[PDB]
């Protein structure tokens, strides 16, 4: 919900035009086993809700903001940078789940579409691009194993590289 | 939940520690870096009182001789 992009609305009717013989069998079985052991299930889903009553809270994900960048902190001190350090680390993390979000969307993309997939959809292939381009050329994907002194001067090559292109052209 | 207590830690605990061995750490590098500084001008020039080496006398004789 929400975060997820889904489908706009499913379709579908039953038509049942051509020919009797006995009717859809699908549909005939489909009203059997609802009450078959669809119902049974969903009386002992009611009955566990039921029966739970009572329930913890839990606050849910920590906050934690800023605490000042590595940028930030001028000069190598194992007191200040440890901080620094561990923020860098958690935006990674995260980072690595926002691509596998945008990585799902594209796997709703194929099967909500099925039969045009590529020919269709043109949002969730834009947005993969967009994503993982800036995710390869700032956040590793070419600098090892993850480090926080590497990244930022990971960041300064990039923009040093930049700048010699902006002001030749 | 049940694991939490009792037989975890949580993450206020190494997050306010680890950062005081880091303080700790910082302190025992700092100052073991400065004994290498030190070591290397004191035993060069002799300033300090590091790596000196004893002399002859302070006080021996001042007493009026029989000499020429």
């Amino acid at each position: 919900x929400x975060x997820x992009x889904x489908x706009x609305x499913x379709x579908x009717x039953x038509x049942x035009x051509x020919x009797x013989x006995x009717x859809x069998x699908x549909x005939x079985x489909x009203x059997x086993x609802x009450x078959x052991x669809x119902x049974x299930x969903x009386x002992x889903x009611x009955x566990x809700x039921x029966x739970x009553x009572x329930x913890x809270x839990x606050x849910x994900x920590x906050x934690x903001x800023x605490x000042x960048x590595x940028x930030x902190c001028q000069e190598k001190d194992v007191l200040c940078m440890f901080e620094a350090e561990m923020q860098w680390r958690r935006d990674y993390k995260v980072d690595q789940e926002i691509v596998n979000i945008i990585q799902e969307r594209l796997k709703a993309c194929q099967q909500r579409e099925g039969e045009s997939h590529r020919q269709n959809c043109a949002k969730e292939l834009e947005q993969f691009t967009q994503v993982v381009k800036a995710y390869q050329d700032r956040y590793x994907x070419x600098x090892x194993x993850x480090x926080x002194x590497x990244x930022x001067x990971x960041x300064x090559x990039x923009x040093x590289x930049x700048x010699x292109x902006x002001x030749x052209x | 939940r049940w694991i939490a207590r009792t037989f975890f830690d949580g993450p206020e605990k190494n997050y306010e520690r680890t950062m005081a061995i880091l303080q700790i750490e910082a302190e025992k590098a700092e100052l073991r870096l400065k004994e290498l500084e030190v070591r290397r001008l004191m035993r060069a020039r002799g300033d300090g009182p590091w790596f000196h080496y004893p002399t002859i006398d302070k006080e021996l004789i001042d007493h009026s001789p029989k000499a020429t």
